[PDB]
C-alpha cells in the first residue's frame, strides 16, 4: 500500500552500471544523505578502481 | 478595493465603481465590477468588536 | 496537490464562473503566495445551498 502523502518523483535513475569496460573499473559509488530544514539532498560520483 | 495605496493624510471622494474583475467592462455596474464602498453593521447586542 | 504552479488568474479569466468567494485572501494574491498543500473539492450543490 502506498497512500495519504504528498509526494511522487520519477526520473533518471542513479545507480548505473557504467563500466562496460570488462573489469578493472569496477565503479566505485559514493553517497552521501542529508535532512535540513525540509530539504533532503544526495551527492554522488561514479569513479573506476 | 483600490488602485493602488493612499499617501499620507490624503483623502479619497471618488465612488467610481472599480473593474474587480478581468474583462475592461467601461464603468458600468454588474459582475466583475463591484462597488467599492460597502457599509459598517451595529447591533447593539454583539461582539465588541 | 503539491509540487505545482498556480495560475489562478488563468481560472479566473478561462471560464464564466458563478462566484469568485475567496474568503480571507485576495484575488490579487494567488499569483504572488506560495503554500504547501491544494485541497480541491467539487460537486453539485443546490442554489439555495
Amino acid at each position: 500500500s502506498a497512500n495519504n502523502c504528498t509526494f511522487e518523483y520519477v526520473s533518471q535513475p542513479f545507480l548505473m552500471d557504467l563500466e562496460g569496460k570488462q573489469g578493472n573499473f569496477k565503479n566505485l559509488r559514493e553517497f552521501v544523505f542529508k535532512n535540513i530544514d525540509g530539504y533532503f539532498k544526495i551527492y554522488s560520483k561514479h569513479t573506476p578502481i | 478595493f483600490r488602485k493602488s495605496n493612499l499617501k499620507p493624510f490624503e483623502r479619497d471622494i471618488s465612488t467610481e465603481i472599480y473593474q474587480a474583475g478581468s474583462t475592461p467592462c467601461n464603468g458600468v455596474e454588474g459582475f466583475n465590477c463591484y462597488f467599492p464602498l460597502q457599509s459598517y453593521g451595529f447591533q447593539p447586542t454583539n461582539g465588541v468588536g | 496537490i503539491s509540487n505545482c504552479v498556480a495560475d489562478y488568474s488563468v481560472l479566473y479569466n478561462s471560464a464564466s464562473f458563478s462566484t469568485f468567494k475567496c474568503y480571507g485572501v485576495s484575488p490579487t494574491k494567488l499569483n504572488d503566495l506560495c503554500f504547501t498543500n491544494v485541497y480541491a473539492d467539487s460537486f453539485v450543490i443546490r442554489g439555495d445551498e
